[PDB]
DNA sequence: TTACTGTGGGAAAGA
DNA sequence: AATCTTTCCCACAGT
């Protein structure tokens, strides 16, 4: 029998903030498959289960009864929705795991579309269905010239790509650029997301940098930053290749599933390259008949892929609850309108529903819904917070938390600040 | 627009 | 040590 | 005209 939150419920998930979130990593397109033909999806998407709640929930249901074979969350992954062929992803003893073998065929005719993850305890207790950012089916990538005009295949400064090798047409030499135990490494198990940054021509090397905005151009100068890690590779040209070569004179909009070089900027030729699991530096030999044209290694070809990530956290704030977490609301941004009658706060986001209370700490807030992706609640006053403040004394930050009428806390990661 | 703070791991080169 | 099957990449044909 | 979309097939490694 559903209960709402209380006051103390949400003081004690105040005090200790045991969430439990759902990470999908994935890439932002997908080529497609035809005649029975399996093209995985490269890098392959990736279910982690972070935080401290994950525990919290296998100590709970394990003292209720449960074994830890019933205490195990499962998932399992598919494409939105197909005729129902969903993979198990094994957590076993693990906080990730990847979607190796998933495609999707010329008979699905989406444009778009999404991945799914059902969720549920051992003992089938559901967790819900956790969706992915939107995934582009591609036909295959543009051999020839690419136009900002279907951006959608253009690669934005700023925002995060997947790097890997492959040799002989082989699924199994897939090597991904990633960073783990301080180092570069190409890993066949794990994928990094790096921020590609365009920076000037006249830029210097060194740990800060001055980022720029727009599309990335072959023979642009960029930054690769580990969106983990926080750690980048030295100043880089990105190159077009056309074989075992890389192309100079190239400056086309650099486009998704091409194949790229990475020139050490101001260095003898020198490319990001792969040996095993290595990162090293490999001299490329200059073309006998053209300027325009350096013969590079097989392991200094990499692919660029776009990705994305989809984040849900959630908390059974009033204890296990009947109806699914899932569509777990995410909060994109707030402001204040201001500034008008009294202070307005507004939430953008997705997911937003009309059972749905903002709360400041463990204070809830008038909450009027509005549409899915907007929310409007009012700000409570000072004195809600501070005994007697006639007025904001010295400046208070709380928590913005939305909370559902069945008791599931979904934290945002965001505060209100009073301020005089 | 805006500035990016991110050590550099430098790829070495062999023998 | 083979023949059978299957990703993946390139080029070719068709929309 | 030049693009994307579908088909086709070989290479090279699992069964």
């Amino acid at each position: 029998p559903p209960k709402r939150l209380t006051r103390e419920a949400m003081r004690n998930y105040l005090k200790e903030r045991g969430d439990q979130t759902v990470l999908i990593l994935h890439a932002k397109v997908a080529q497609k498959s035809y005649g029975n033909e399996k093209r995985f999806f490269c890098p392959p998407p990736c279910v982690y289960l972070m935080g401290s709640g994950w525990k919290k929930k296998k100590e709970q249901m394990e003292t209720d009864g449960c074994s830890e074979q019933e205490s195990q969350p499962c998932a399992f992954i598919g494409i939105g929705n197909s005729d129902q062929e969903m993979q198990q992803l094994n957590l076993e003893g693990k906080n990730y795991c990847t979607a190796k073998t998933l495609y999707i065929s010329d008979s699905d005719k989406r444009k778009h579309f999404m991945l799914s993850v059902k969720m549920f305890y051992g003992n089938s207790d559901d967790i819900g269905v956790f969706l992915s950012k939107r995934i582009k089916v591609i036909s295959k990538p543009s051999k020839k010239k690419q136009s900002l005009k279907n951006a959608d295949l253009c690669i934005a400064s700023g925002t995060k790509v997947a790097l890997f090798n492959r040799l002989r047409s082989q699924t199994v030499s897939t090597r991904y650029l990633h960073v783990e135990g301080g180092n570069f490494h190409a890993s066949s198990q794990q994928w990094g997301a790096f921020y590609i940054h365009l920076l000037d021509d006249d830029e210097s090397e060194g740990e800060e940098f001055t980022v720029r905005d727009g599309y990335i151009h072959y023979g642009q100068t960029v930054k690769l930053v580990c969106s983990v890690t926080g750690m980048a590779l030295p100043r880089l040209i990105i190159r077009k290749v056309d074989k075992q070569t890389a192309l100079l004179d190239a400056d086309d909009p650099v486009s998704q599933l091409h194949k790229c070089a990475f020139y050490l900027k101001d260095t003898e030729r020198m490319y990001l390259c792969l040996s095993q699991e290595r990162i090293i530096q490999f001299q490329a030999t200059p073309c006998p008949k053209e300027q325009n044209k350096e013969m590079i290694n097989d392991g200094a070809s990499w692919t660029i892929i776009s990705t994305d990530k989809a984040e849900y956290t959630f908390y059974e704030g009033m204890g296990p609850v009947l109806a699914p977490v899932t569509p777990v609301p995410v909060v994109e941004s707030l402001q204040l309108n201001g500034g008008g009658d009294v202070a307005m706060l507004e939430l953008t986001g997705q997911n937003f529903t009309p059972n749905l209370r903002v709360w400041f700490g463990d204070v809830e807030a008038e909450t009027m819904y509005r549409c899915g992706e907007s929310m409007l609640c009012v700000v409570p006053d000072i004195s809600a917070f501070r005994e007697g403040w006639r007025w904001v004394r010295q400046p208070v930050q709380v928590p913005v938390t939305l909370v559902r009428n069945d008791g599931v806390i979904y934290s945002t990661s965001l505060t209100f600040t009073y301020t005089p | 627009s805006g500035l990016v703070k991110a050590p550099v791991w430098w790829p070495m080169k062999d023998n």
